[PDB]
DNA sequence: CGTAGCTGAGGACCACCAGAACTTTTTTGAAT
DNA sequence: GTTCTGGTGGTCCTCAGCTACGTTTTTT
C-alpha cells in the first residue's frame, strides 16, 4: 500500500524538450483574487507529482467551486521561466502538464494558461488543445518505460551541448566513435 | 572535462590542521603557519605526527579532498574515507560483474594488453633515441616476445592463465630494466627492479613513487563512485589494496618508472641525499624528499594529449580520466574499457 | 577558465551598519581567496565561483555609503602582476612544501 | 562507556582520546577521567566537537581498528582506517542477499515479529496503567488479533504476502493510536492519517519525528560499513535509504510514537505554536521547533537497560548497537536478529 | 597604446619616517592617476610613463618596511573592470566637458 | 605617430583653473569641480570668464598644451603662445621660401590641388550612392568642370590670379553646395555667407566648427616647431594666424561640413536648439553646445588609412601629421608638399 | 604702475590687475593702490603671480593689446594675445635684414660704440676715483687708444673688420682687466679667458654671470617679438642664443664686472666658496652659488636713471625697455637705435 | 667663434652619427629629443653616478667623475664619466695632490656589448681630450656595462685615432652645411629613440610625382 | 573545536591649519 | 598663486579577547 515510489517529479518532463540523456543523468545517476505560491500537484492517471509554482484564483459565476469556500473561481497558473521565447516547445510543456493534472484532480476542462518571461519581463497567454495533451500522455508513459528499465539512451550531440552542465559527465563525443575495434586493429598494427 | 588542483604535503612534524571558513589553517602549538583556500586543493597529504579536527575532516571527506598520513619515510597509515554519495546502480553493476570469470578475463585482457604495449613502445622509443649507450638487437628481440604475448593474452578466458603470463612479463623486463640506467652506475648501486621492503638504496625513490602514485589513484577510483582496490579482477587476499595497483600497472610502469629513470639521466640527485640504517634500511635526507617532491609536482603540471580525440589534458588528469571511463563502461557506452596506450 | 582576479573593499565604519558589515565582507572574502594588502584581496577563480561570489557579496556591502571593485586580469597573470615592497605573497601553483 | 561488544561509545562531549602504554585515556580538560585497555578492542566511536590524539590513531590504524568520528548531535563525519577492514565482505554479502530474496523474506518477517510485538505490549501497558477511560476489552480483542499476526508472520514466507499482512495490522494500530490519546483529547484528535502534506496537527508531528529518527538510523548505518540506500524489505529506488526505512518499520514504536504522546500529554505544548495553511499542512513555528529539539535531546539522554544484552545505556546507543547486531548477522557471528524478542 | 595600470601601497607608519614617507608616496602617485579607494590608485599611462613612476616609487619607499603592488591590465580595460560601490571614477577618454 | 591625447572643454561661467603638482584643479569659489592629470591633455578651451593663474599657463606652454579663450560661441577671444625652442634652421627656411615668390605658387598649386580633388571626390560620393532625389546630372557637370579646371590650376605661377581660379571655384562649389536640405525642413536651409553675424541657422554652427578647426590646426602648427604667421597663400595681412588658415584650407572640405551636413541630415538637431533675442543673429544653448562638442570628440576618434603613408591612425590625426609632411619638405626631403586626398 | 612708451609694467608680486570701466587697476588683497588709463596703451608686461581677470584679458584682446606674463625673477611663462600676435612685419624684417651686410653692420658698429664708450669711461671713472694705488698713466693711454678707435670705426662698414677691432679692444681691456684689483689679491686673480672649464678662480664667476645676462635678455627680446636666437653681429647656430650675446654686450661690463668687483671687494665671497678640480678647474659651491644669487637678486632691486630718457627705473627693466627700442627701431621713425651711453 | 672656443661639438654627437647618421642630424640640428624606456633607465643610471664632491682613496689609487674635458685639435668638448689614477713612478704629476699618478678612464652604460665600435668611439676620443690636458700618452681604456655587469677592457690603437680624427672632421663640415642626410633603415630603429621624427619609412618609397599624378588622372 | 555576537587597542590614511619660502651653468642619455 | 613641512584629528582596518552555544518534515 506504497502508493509514493511510483510518483515522480514535474521538473523532470522539461528534460525530454531538450537532451534527453540529461535526463538520466540527473534523476538515475544521481550527480549534479488569491495568488497562491508552492501547490503540491499530484495526478494519477499520469501518475505524476510535482509543486505548481504560482496558482491565480479569480472569482467569477462560471467557474468552478473550491474546497473549504462557497462560489465558482478559476486557477490560472503562472510559472516564472526566464529565457527568450522560443520554438522548441520546452516550457509549455510544464505549463501544460501541470493544468492538465489541476483539472484531473476537479474533472474539467479549462483553456487559458498564462507565463512569464523574467529577461524580458514579459506576460504570454497560451491555450492548450488536443494535439499537446495527446503528445504528453504519450512522453509520459515513454518516461514511464525508461525509468523502469533503468536505461540511458543515446541523443545527437548538437549545438547546444556547449551549454549543459553536464558536458565533463554527457560526454557528447561518445556518439559516433569509431568504437573499440578500430584502436584493436591499430594497436595490432602498430 | 575538469581542472587540476594542487596538493599540499606538510613535512613539518608535531604539526596540526585546522578549518576556518573554508580555509584550512596549518598550526604548530598556537602560532599558525599558513592559511589556504580550500577550493583550489584537490588532495592533502600528511608526513609524520599531524593532527586533524573532526570537522576538517567531515568536509574534506564530503567534498572529495583526499587526506593520508604517512610517517616519517613514506610509510601508508589511515587514510580518510568518508560517505557513499549514492550512484547505487552502477555500485550494483559493479558487484555482479565480480564473481565471473567471462568479463573479468575480458577487462583483465584490456589491462594487460596496456601494460605491455607500454612497457614494450617505451623499451623501443629508449633504444631509439641513443643506440650507443645500449645494445639495440636485445632491446629488439625483446619486442618481439612482447608482441607475441598480446596475441596470448587477447586469447586467453581464464584468470589463473593470464597472473602466470604476468610472472614472463616480469622476467622479460626485470633482467633488462637494469641496463636502462645511463649515469652514476657506481653511485647508485642497482640490483635490477629486485625490491626489499626494508629497502637498500634505489629502492627508496622507487618505494616513494609507488605510494604517491597508489594514493592518487585510490583518490581518483572513489570520486567517480565506484571502488577499484578490492574489486573483480585481482586478487582477493587481503591485505592488498591493488587492484588499484592493477589499475596502475598500466601506469606505474610508465608513470612512475619512467619518470624515476628521467631523474636518474639528469642527474637531478646525488648519492649525498641517502644514506643507510645501521639494520640495512635506507632513508632519504630530508632536502632529497623536498626535491623530489618538487620534481614530482612539476612533472604533473606539464600537459599532454590523449589517444583518444587529441584533447590537452596534464599528466595529473590521466588517472582520473581512466577511472571515468571504466564507469562509462559499465553503461553501455562502449564495447568495452579502452585503456591508456602510448 | 580559472583566472585571476583582484577584489577591493571600502566600507565606511560611520554609520550604523559599519563595524558589521566591515567584518562580514572581510571573513566573506577572505573564504575566496588571499590578503595581499589591506581591504586588497587577490584570489584564483572561474567564471562560476566569481559569479556565486559577486552575487553573494554584492549583499552584504551597502550602496551608496560603500565601495567595492573587481578587476580580471587574466589566465596569463604571470607577466602583468609585479611586487616590489616587504610582504611578500604566496602563490597557489607552488608544489607547496609547507 | 565500552560495550561488552568490542567497540567504544565514548559520548561526553570535549573529551581527548589520548594513548598511554598500550591503552586509551579519556582526558577531559587536563584531567585523567577514565583508563581502559586495547588488548581486544575492534572499533572506537567518539562523539562530540573534539579531537583524537595523532599518536592514538596512528596506533590504532595499525592494528585495524577503524575510528569513526560523529559530532555530538549525531551526525556521522569521518572514518580514519588503514586499509579498509571488515567492510568489503559485509558489502558484497549485503548485495548479494539484496538480489537473493528469501533471506531478505527472513529478515523482514524479523523485523516485523518485532513491530507487532512492541505494538502488542504497548497496548498491553497502556490498558494496564490506565483502565479508566477506553475501551476495553477492544484493547484485548486488538491483543488476539495480534498474536494471531504473530503465528501468521512467523510462518510466513512470501513479500506480497508479508506486505499484505504488515498492511492489514497498520489500520488496526491507527485506530488503537487514535484511542492512545487521553490527555488533552478534546482539541487533538486522530480522525485521519495524512502522508502528503500531513492534514491534523498529529500526522506533522509523526512525520517531523519518523524524519529525525530516520536520519539517526541512517548515520548508524552508515557508521558500521553497510550501505543504507540498499534495502531488503523495500525494493531498490534513487535517493531512497531502504535499509533505514525497514529499521523505521521496526523502531516506529517505543522511540518515535511515544515521544509525541508523551509530549501531547503533560501540557508540554500547545496549538497556539502550531499553523494551518489552506491545505491542512501545520507549519511548526521557532519556538515550537525549539522546544520539539530540545524534548528530543532530553529523551535521547534518557537512561533503559538492553533487552537482549542487559546492560544499561542510554536511548540514543539504541540505534547504533540494534545495526551492529545486524552486521553481526551478516558476518556470521550470529543466527538471527532480534530487536525485541525472546528466542 | 595608453595601458592601464592599478597602483596599491601600504607603507608603515609606526617607523621613524613613516608619516613623512607616506605623504611622500601620495603626492608622487597622484601626479600620474585618480584614486578610487584609499590606498588604491588606477592610471592610463604608456610602457614610458609606467617606467617613469615605478623609478620615482623604488625610490622614494624603503625596503623591508613597506609594500607597493603594480597590475596592468592591457588595451581592452573598458571591459574588464565591474564597480558596485558610490565611489565613482572620472574616465578620462570619454569626450570630458565640464 | 602619436596618441591623439583627449581634450579638455569648460562650459560653467566664473570656473577658476589651477595647478598643484603636475595636476589641473577647477575651482570655483574654493569649492572644486575635479582634478586631472595632465599627461593625457593637449587643448584646454575656456569659456567666459575663465581665469587661469600664470603657473598653469607657463606649465601648459613648456610642455606644449594649447590654452584657448572663447566667450560664448566661438570667437577668437584669444589665444596663449608660449617661448622659443631650437628649431632656427626650419623658420629661417620657411621665411626664405616665403620671401619667394615661385616656391609658395607651386606650394598653392597643390592647395588648389587637393581643393579640387577632395570636392569632386566628396560630391562624386554623394551622387552615386543617392538615387534622383539629388540632382545627379548637375553635379556630374560640375564634377567634369572642376576636372577641367584642375589641369590648368595645376600649373599655375601667381598668386592673384590663383586667387581668382580658387575664388571663382569657390563659387561654383557653392552654386551646387545650396541644394543639401534633403532630410531637414525648409528652416536650415543655406541662403548665403554671413562672417560677423550668425543671422539664420547652420552658418552659426559652421561658424563654431571653423573656430574649432582653427584652433586646432594652430596647435598642431605649434607642435610641429613651425611658425605659423607668415602666409603661403593669401595677402599676408600683417597680426593674424596666416599658416593656420592656409593648413586648415585643404581640411576645411571634409573635416568640418561633411560632419555638419552629416548631422543635419541625420536630424541630430532639432530647430528648437537655436533660440534668439531681440535681434541676436542666432545662438545656440548649452543643450546644444555640449550635444555639438560631445559628437565632435566622439568623431574625432574615427579611425581610418592615410593614402600617401599608407598607415591606420586615428581620423583626429590629420592636422598634425599633415602639418608634419611640411616641415620634412621645409629640408629639401620630399620634391613638394603632398596634399590631402582622402 | 609705471607707463614708458605706450606700455604698462608691473614689478610688486602678489598685486592683482582687474578691469574697471575703461581702466586698469591694480589692486593688493582688497587694497587699492592705484588706477591707470589704457586709451592709448600697446602691450601689458607682469612678473606677478597675478592671474589678472578674463575680462580684462577679453576686451584687450578685442582691441589689439597683448599681455606678456613672466614670473617674478624674469623668465618667460606665457603671452595671451590675439589674432595680432603684435609682431608679424617687425619679425619678416628682422629675418630680412639678418641675410644683408650694411645694416647688420650698421647695427654691430652701434653695439661696439657704445659698449667701449661706456667701458673707457669705466676705466676713466676707477682711475678718478683710486689714483693712490693704480699706476694711472697706463689706463690714460689706453683711454686715448680707445677714444682714437672711437673716432675710427665710427665710419667703418665690414663685419670682419668689426671683429678684428674687438678682437684688439678686448685684448686691451684684459690687460687692464687685472689691475682694477684692490683687495684680496692673494688667490682672486685673472689671467686670460676660459669660457670653457674654468681656470684660475674668477674666471667662473664671470662665466656664470654671463649666461645669467643672455636669459634676461632673451625674455626681453620675447617681451617685444624678437627672436632670441638669431643674431646680427653674430651667426646663427642651433643651441646658442646669438642675438641675445650681441645686445648682452654693453650691459656686460657694468652689470656683470662691476657687480662681481663689488662682490669681492666687500668680502662678501671667499676662496672657501671655490672648489678645486684635479686637472685644475675650478667649481662652485651650493651655498656660495646661493649667496652669490642673493647678492644678485639685492643688486636688481637698485633704482637708478634711464640717460637716455631720465625716468628713473631698477636695473632688472633696463634690459627689456633697451631691447623694446631695437624694437621700435624695425617699426618706427627712429633715426638710429640709441646705444646705452651710460656714465 | 669669439676666441675659437665657440666652436666646440659634444662628444656625445659621436654616437649618434656612428648609430644612426640622421640621429645625430636630429639631436644636433633641429634640437629634438624623444625618450623611450631604454634611453630613461639609462639617464637613471647617470645621474645617480652623478655625484660629485667626493673623492674615495685606497691607499694608492684615486677615482675623479664628471670632467669637463676638451680637445683643441678635433676641437671637441664634453664631460667624462670616471678616470681612476693609479699611483706609480711612471706618469707625471698632477696637480691636488702629491706623487706621481697613472690615469686610464672608465665610462659607464648600460646595454650589452655591441658588435660596431659605437661606444668603445666614445673612449677612443675620451682618450685623445686627456692626452691634451695632463700632457701624456693612454694606451689603455677601462669599461664597465650595467646590464650584464661586467667589465671590459680596450687598447688605444693609431687607427682608431685616425678613424676618429676622420669622423670628426666629417661632422665639423656636415654641422657646417646644416645638412641632414639619409642613412640606411634596417631594423635598427625599433628602439631608435626618436624614430617618430626621422622618418626612415619614407626614405625608401617611391617620389611625389608618379603618386600625384596616377592619382588625378584615374 | 567551530561559529557567531560584542568589545578593546593600536596602526594606516586623508583632509585641514599655520608658516616660510619662492633664481643656477653644461654636459650624458637606448637600439633583440 | 604654488611647495614643502610640521602638526592635529577623525575615519578605515585587522587582531586579540571573552561568552555563549551547536539539532529542522526533504525539489530543480
Ligand atoms: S550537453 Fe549534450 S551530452 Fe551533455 S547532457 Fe546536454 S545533450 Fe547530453
Ligand atoms: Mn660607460
Amino acid at each position: 500500500s506504497n502508493e509514493e515510489d511510483r510518483y515522480l517529479m514535474l521538473s523532470g518532463l522539461q528534460h525530454f524538450q531538450f537532451c534527453k540523456r540529461q535526463w538520466a543523468l540527473i534523476h538515475i545517476e544521481q550527480q549534479w483574487k488569491l495568488t497562491v505560491r508552492a501547490m503540491p500537484i499530484q495526478s494519477k492517471n499520469l501518475q505524476i507529482s510535482g509543486i505548481c509554482d504560482v496558482v491565480e484564483f479569480v472569482q467569477d459565476s462560471e467557474g468552478i467551486e473550491l474546497s473549504g469556500v462557497s462560489g465558482s473561481y478559476k486557477a490560472f497558473p503562472v510559472e516564472y521561466k526566464r529565457g527568450k521565447p522560443k520554438k522548441g516547445d520546452e516550457d509549455i510543456v510544464q505549463l501544460v502538464a501541470q493544468a492538465m493534472c489541476l483539472e484531473e484532480m476537479l474533472v474539467c476542462r479549462i483553456d487559458k494558461g498564462y507565463l512569464f518571461y523574467n529577461e524580458i519581463k514579459h506576460r504570454v497567454e497560451v491555450p492548450i488543445t488536443d494535439a499537446l495533451r495527446d503528445k504528453v500522455v504519450q512522453m509520459a508513459k515513454e518516461m514511464h518505460h525508461y525509468y523502469e528499465n533503468r536505461h540511458t539512451p543515446k541523443v545527437k550531440t548538437g549545438p547546444f551541448c556547449n551549454n549543459c552542465s553536464l558536458q565533463s559527465i554527457c560526454l557528447p563525443k561518445l556518439m559516433n566513435k569509431r568504437s573499440v575495434k578500430r584502436y584493436i586493429e591499430g594497436r595490432l598494427s602498430e | 572535462m575538469k581542472k587540476l588542483l594542487n596538493t599540499l604535503y606538510v613535512t613539518q612534524p608535531d604539526t596540526y590542521l585546522s578549518l576556518d571558513g573554508d580555509n584550512v589553517v596549518l598550526l604548530k602549538e598556537q602560532e599558525k603557519l599558513g592559511r589556504l583556500p580550500l577550493h583550489n586543493l584537490e588532495a592533502i597529504v600528511g608526513f609524520g605526527y599531524t593532527g586533524a579536527s573532526p570537522a576538517l575532516m567531515g568536509y574534506c571527506a564530503e567534498r572529495n579532498i583526499s587526506i593520508t598520513f604517512l610517517t616519517k619515510n613514506g610509510r601508508f597509515l589511515a587514510r580518510v574515507v568518508g560517505e557513499s554519495r549514492g550512484n547505487v546502480v552502477l555500485r550494483k553493476t559493479q558487484y555482479r560483474i565480480s564473481e565471473n570469470d567471462q568479463e573479468s578475463t575480458k577487462i583483465a585482457r584490456n589491462f594487460i594488453t596496456g601494460k605491455v604495449y607500454n612497457s614494450k613502445w617505451m623499451l623501443e622509443r629508449m633504444t631509439r633515441e641513443h643506440p650507443l649507450r645500449v645494445n639495440v638487437e636485445q632491446f629488439k628481440a625483446t619486442s618481439q616476445l612482447l608482441s607475441v604475448m598480446m596475441q596470448e593474452i587477447r586469447n586467453c578466458d581464464s584468470l589463473e592463465s593470464l597472473r602466470g603470463w604476468e610472472g614472463q612479463a616480469a622476467i622479460n623486463y626485470n633482467k633488462v630494466f637494469d641496463q636502462m640506467i645511463l649515469q652514476q652506475k657506481e653511485e647508485f648501486a642497482f640490483h635490477g627492479r629486485s625490491r626489499r621492503p626494508p629497502k637498500d638504496n634505489v629502492n627508496a625513490m622507487l618505494s616513494f613513487a609507488y605510494t604517491l602514485l597508489a594514493n592518487d589513484v585510490a583518490a581518483a577510483l572513489e570520486t567517480v563512485g565506484l571502488d577499484a582496490y578490492v574489486g573483480f579482477m585481482h586478487q582477493d587476499r587481503p591485505g592488498r589494496a591493488s587492484l588499484a595497483l592493477d589499475l596502475m600497472e598500466e601506469l606505474r610502469g610508465l608513470y612512475a618508472d619512467r619518470f624515476v629513470l628521467s631523474l636518474i639521466n639528469r642527474k637531478e640527485m646525488t648519492a649525498d641525499g641517502f644514506y643507510k640504517k645501521e639494520n640495512g634500511a635506507v632513508l632519504m635526507t630530508d632536502e632529497a624528499r623536498k626535491t623530489f617532491l618538487k620534481a614530482w609536482q612539476t612533472k604533473k603540471q606539464e600537459k599532454i594529449t590523449h589517444p583518444y580525440l587529441g584533447e590537452k589534458m596534464s599528466w595529473g588528469l590521466v588517472p582520473y580520466v581512466q577511472a571515468l571511463l571504466l564507469a562509462r563502461f559499465l553503461r553501455g557506452d562502449l564495447d568495452e574499457y579502452p585503456p591508456f596506450l602510448w | 577558465g580559472s583566472m585571476l582576479v583582484l577584489i577591493t573593499y571600502d566600507v565606511q565604519t560611520s554609520s550604523m551598519g559599519g563595524t558589521k558589515r566591515l567584518r562580514k565582507v572581510a571573513k566573506a572574502c577572505q573564504n575566496y581567496g588571499q590578503r595581499v594588502q589591506n581591504s586588497v584581496f587577490e584570489c584564483i577563480v572561474d567564471s562560476t565561483q566569481l559569479t556565486s561570489l559577486k552575487l553573494e557579496l554584492t549583499s552584504l556591502i551597502d550602496e551608496e555609503k560603500d565601495s567595492l571593485r573587481i578587476y580580471r586580469l587574466g589566465n596569463n597573470y604571470k607577466t602583468k602582476v609585479e611586487h616590489i615592497g616587504a610582504k611578500p605573497s604566496i602563490d597557489l601553483e607552488d608544489p607547496l612544501i609547507f
